[PDB]
């Protein structure tokens, strides 16, 4: 009774179906759910927490906690550069083994903003001044403290506050073509007698709310 | 929306490949058996690590295979094959022999298909008396470091389904698995080490990212 | 601006201007009544469980790698709440933990504070198997390395990879704090029990470990003390019992 | 008419399956049912019956009536042990083959609470104390009658009560991490002139309301 | 109540350990923690206060 025509497709196993499955335990009640502290819903919630990004990442230090530490140098220098790095997490290698570049690398499209944080770690006595500056995809990067400065920049003065903030706009993926960073010695540190010489500055990364991702696929690192 | 904790997990891999025969002389060779965790797959192991604790069902679909053995007889007329697919819950019997008599026994859920037709499929619920798995335990076992017993989630046997003196043939399976409804607690970071073993989180000390040039390299712009 | 807090006969003092991480949004509190209403009765101490214990002070110089404690089983030599380990099969509580710092102006680092749950630790042999004793020594803190380990049973503690096999620099994951010479010297963490079951029991199971770690090492100059001291302070909360009558 | 198309599944045999089949006797009235007494819904019915227990397991007496007798001797020996035992019904020698224990074995997670009862079968004339003892699961079995004392204890007068009953609330299953019973002489049993010197105590089982089973398996007895 | 009369650059802590009547007088820093006690860091306090609530005499 009621007449019945098969199509094609019928009696194939398809990887990604979705069908209703007898159950091999069908007298069983299941434990019911506690509530647990820490659910989690999507993934987006761990690329939205800071990690410590590894900026030193030169030869001879790929193996100590030295490699998360950017070297402030004492005397006067008040126009090199301390730092610079382009802006590509899930492809350069800054940024590569973080949280947010970990959770990029599963998937083939993704696009939003960038939050980076800066940290002076040095003695409460030190003061001096610091340029950071910002590039855009499609621009060289600043070979001076001058032209830097006729860019988009902040003075950061150590001696009123000990962090500061960026939030970078326009971020995709595929001799780059991506924007940059670089900091500059706008005066040099100066201490009082007794206190260190040298310190130390750390970068943190996290991305912001509005980040999306797109072709779940299969990471590279296993 | 792709980055929701279902899209993430829920999807099908191929877990065990056996091959087991009709007729041998070593009687372990004529059945093929599987014990069921998430820790000798190494990709689906490495997404599972970013919670600490799970909760999902499982979803089998079996793929099987046969084949004459090459040894010398031919002009057979056989008719098509018959297969027992059995799961033992946690707690149960497991058999030594293909004539046991636990093939038999009425609390084992069995399946019994032949070839030609679309390819079979059991659905298991969470079968805990624990509200969670776990996906990392720092503890004893009552002695071994890292194992618990709240972990347990069964075991597949397959055979063949012939009578007395059975004609010479070669079987393959291949087991599919896919968790549903799935739950997380509690995000960790991901694994940068290489696996070592099934059972230990041992690894081998290893770099916390690649070089460059200078904390100052930044590739020149196109 | 000084605050003045007594638990029990104990009594610290704090600032006023302290910041708290409660670790998942959640306070600890009891399984509330009915999991197993019947033959599952609970008791409570709230004696001298609720009380500040401290441990000795850690010693932070130049070169310091780290240091990790164990929880519970740093306590089990602390008075009453010690005793109750023994005395019950089954039990469960969360915590509060006070990390401080005595240094000057003329000091400077930094040190991570991270509360790690279920921390399962490798061994320095890939094919080998750690022992009980190299994963902790109860109120006396375990030491991290500045280069991968030897030896049988042992933890690998190479500092960069926590034990773990993770990237160090990923632990803000966790329940953590961060403590700059410059700008603040305490930190308070409220852990409330996290596991799979409501109850367990507390001898053969470490819930959750204490990690304190530098990432940028003390520096000092000419005549100031060459060293940093730090204390631990843990007060238990909620702490909860199988019943024996 | 009525397109249609076949999904991965058809024609599989499913030992487990609900379906709908076709009658081999359509036309035939069936006898109707009958009024039987004692009809069961539920195999928690027949646990929750009290069976009396094998305390007395022990060399040259396996095949005897006295296997459920426990001896009470006469004299006085008012601090010695009487008996003791681990209470896990399911895999203990002592509770394995009672109506409990044979239910229980059926499936491989249980939980509840239990009931046990104990009754004295000696003359009208006799007269003691014994001291009932319990210990929870992951403490040791008292060494004397004093620190069993100092636990959760019962003082049983068989002159005033011939029966005494306990109901234990922590049951599971998997150097046993269970809790245990122990019974002690309080006093020593005296008696008038004419009566018996020795005399015997028996155990009854049962289960309480509160018990629940999953995951139906093989039993390991055939 | 505890002063520190050291210079505004000085930074440290301190453990306070107070034992009740009938006990004996802790003998290391561990099990001064496994007490009463308040962690006083000097580079934020100046001062500690304690309040001790059951003195009488012989």
């Amino acid at each position: 009774g009621l007449p019945v025509m098969n199509t094609p497709g019928s009696n194939q196993f398809l990887t990604s179906d979705d069908f209703q499955s007898p159950s091999a335990m069908p007298q069983f009640d299941v434990t019911p759910e506690l509530n647990i502290p820490g659910e989690v819903q999507n993934l987006m919630e761990i690329a939205e927490v800071d990690s410590v990004v590894p900026v030193n990442n030169v030869e001879g230090k790929l193996d100590t906690m030295e490699i998360y530490r950017i070297p402030v140098q004492s005397g006067n220098h008040q126009s090199s550069q301390v730092f610079g790095f382009q802006v590509q997490p899930g492809l350069d290698n800054v940024f590569k083994h973080t949280l947010l570049g970990e959770i990029l690398n599963y998937y083939a499209h993704w696009s939003g903003s960038i939050k980076l944080t800066f940290v002076f770690c040095g003695s409460a006595m030190a003061t001096g001044k610091f340029l950071l500056a910002y590039a855009p995809p499609g621009a060289n990067a600043p070979k001076s403290r001058k032209d830097a400065m006729l860019g988009t920049h902040i003075i950061w003065d150590v001696g009123l506050q000990s962090s500061c903030v960026l939030c970078i706009p326009w971020i995709s993926q595929t001799y780059t073509s991506a924007g940059n960073v670089t900091c500059w010695y706008q005066t040099g540190i100066v201490v009082p007698a007794g206190t260190p010489t040298s310190c130390s500055i750390m970068c943190f990364v996290s991305a912001c709310n509005d980040f999306s991702v797109r072709l779940l696929k299969d990471t590279p690192f296993i | 929306s792709e980055s929701s904790i279902e899209n993430f997990l829920c999807r099908s891999a191929c877990v065990y490949m056996g091959e087991y025969h009709t007729t041998n002389t070593d009687t372990s060779k004529l059945f093929a058996s599987w014990t069921i965790n998430a820790r000798r797959m190494v990709q689906m192991r490495r997404k599972l690590e970013l919670f600490t604790y799970v909760r999902f069902d499982m979803e089998v679909t079996f793929v099987i295979t046969s084949k004459q053995d090459q040894g010398t007889q031919l002009g057979q007329d056989m008719p098509p094959l018959t297969h027992q697919i059995m799961y033992i819950p946690p707690g149960g019997p497991i058999p030594k022999s293909v004539t046991d008599y636990t093939w038999q026994t009425s609390t084992n859920p069995s399946i019994f298909w032949t070839e030609g037709n679309a390819p079979p499929r059991m659905s298991i619920p969470f079968i805990s008396i624990g509200n969670a798995y776990s996906n990392f335990y720092d503890g004893w076992s009552h002695g071994v470091y890292g194992y618990n017993t709240l972990n347990h989630m069964g075991q597949i046997y397959v055979r063949h389904v012939n009578g007395s003196s059975p004609l010479p043939m070669t079987s393959t399976v291949r087991m599919y698995f896919k968790p549903k409804h799935v739950k997380v607690w509690v995000p960790r970071p991901p694994r940068l080490c290489q696996y070592k073993n099934a059972s230990t989180v041992n690894f081998t000390p290893t770099n916390i990212t690649e070089k460059r040039q200078s904390i100052n390299y930044i590739p020149e712009t196109v | 601006r000084v605050r003045s807090i007594t638990l029990g006969n104990s009594t610290i003092t704090t600032q006023e201007s302290a910041n708290v991480v409660v670790a998942y949004g959640r306070w600890p509190e009891y399984l509330k009544d009915n999991e197993a209403t019947a033959e599952d009765q609970p008791t409570q101490p709230d004696v001298a469980t609720c009380r500040f214990y401290t441990l000795e002070s850690v010693t932070w110089e130049r070169d310091s790698p780290g240091w990790w404690w164990k929880f519970p089983d740093a306590l089990k030599d602390m008075g009453l709440f010690g005793q109750n380990m023994y005395y019950h099969y089954l039990g469960r509580a969360g915590y509060t933990i006070h990390v401080q710092c005595n240094a000057s102006k003329f000091h400077q680092g930094c040190l991570m504070v991270v509360c790690v749950p279920e921390a399962e630790m490798g061994c320095s042999q890939v094919d080998g198997t750690v022992n009980e004793h190299s994963l902790s020594e109860g109120e006396t803190a375990k030491k991290f390395a500045s280069t991968s380990t030897n030896g049988t049973n042992t933890v690998q503690s190479i500092v960069t990879n926590a034990g773990m096999g993770v990237g160090v620099g990923n632990l803000t994951i966790f329940p953590h704090q961060w403590i700059n010479l410059r700008t603040n010297n305490c930190a308070t963490i409220v852990m409330p029990y996290i596991n799979n079951v409501p109850m367990d029991n507390m001898f053969r199971h470490h819930n959750f470990t204490l990690m304190i770690i530098p990432f940028v090492p003390l520096d000092y100059s000419s005549d100031s003390s060459t060293y940093v001291p730090i204390t631990v302070t843990v007060a238990p909360m909620c702490a909860e019992y199988n019943g024996l009558r």
